[PDB]
């Protein structure tokens, strides 16, 4: 037996240089990490080497159209391998502020 | 000075980050089920309704609405609520509300 989309949906947060400024406790369960073990850094060292090309398109894409949905990327597991995603990210501005991502991994979990 | 939270298009709270404690003063667990209307300030209700109604209707843009919200310190505090729908494009399940909410100046 698997989990559904949802159980496999998180939020994070990250700053205008990609770093975390929160994360939601369900990455645990998915991926395993901690969300504190994660503040500060960088979402771009968690990228497959062969999909940091078009994940830099996407935030540049991102910045200039205000939301952007990703493709299809891997993402470094807390005990090796690599997961997939798919995010949704959108910028907070004042009428940026922030970038809020909602994250689904594709693969097949518990 | 913000937390996330995720509602119901209802405005249920369904999800609320601890940072909330901060920010209007209440835990997590105090703010669950609860209406986000129930702490809204009597003038800016129905606003704030009209606001989660449309942003259902904006295609996941975001929409930004201000409103006085009570906190835990009985404190009307000025909010600014960035909101936006998420439905996971693989399901066909109801479409949730995602909000960024900071404690803003009205000056
Ligand atoms: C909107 S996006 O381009 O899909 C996107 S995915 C992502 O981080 C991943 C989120 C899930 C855990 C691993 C990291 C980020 C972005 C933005 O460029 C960002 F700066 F907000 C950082």
């Amino acid at each position: 037996e698997f989990k559904g989309l949802d159980s496999k949906t998180f939020l994070s947060e990250h700053s205008m240089d990609m770093k975390f400024t929160y994360c939601d406790d369900r990455i645990t369960e998915l991926i395993g990490y901690h969300p504190e073990e994660l503040l500060g850094r960088s979402a771009y060292e968690f990228y497959h080497a062969l999909d940091s090309e078009n994940m830099t398109k996407s935030h540049q894409n991102l910045c200039t159209k205000g939301q952007v949905v990703s493709g299809q990327y891997r993402m470094l597991a807390k005990h090796g391998g690599y997961v997939w995603l798919e995010t949704q990210g959108t910028v907070i501005y004042n009428p940026p502020q922030c970038i809020m991502c909602v994250n689904y991994v594709l693969s097949e979990i518990e | 000075t913000r937390f996330i939270s995720r509602h119901n298009i209802e405005g249920i709270f369904t999800f609320v980050d601890h940072r909330c404690v901060a920010t209007v003063g209440y835990q997590p667990q105090e703010l669950l089920g609860k209406n986000i209307v129930e702490f809204c300030h009597p003038e800016d209700q129905q606003l704030l309704r009209d606001s989660f109604q449309q942003v259902v209707k904006l295609k996941g843009q975001v929409l930004s609405v201000m409103f006085r919200f009570r906190s835990k310190n009985q404190e009307w505090l000025w909010m600014r609520t960035s909101s936006f729908t998420f439905q996971n494009p693989y399901s066909d399940e109801i479409e949730y509300i995602i909000c960024t909410n900071t404690n803003v100046k009205n000056s």
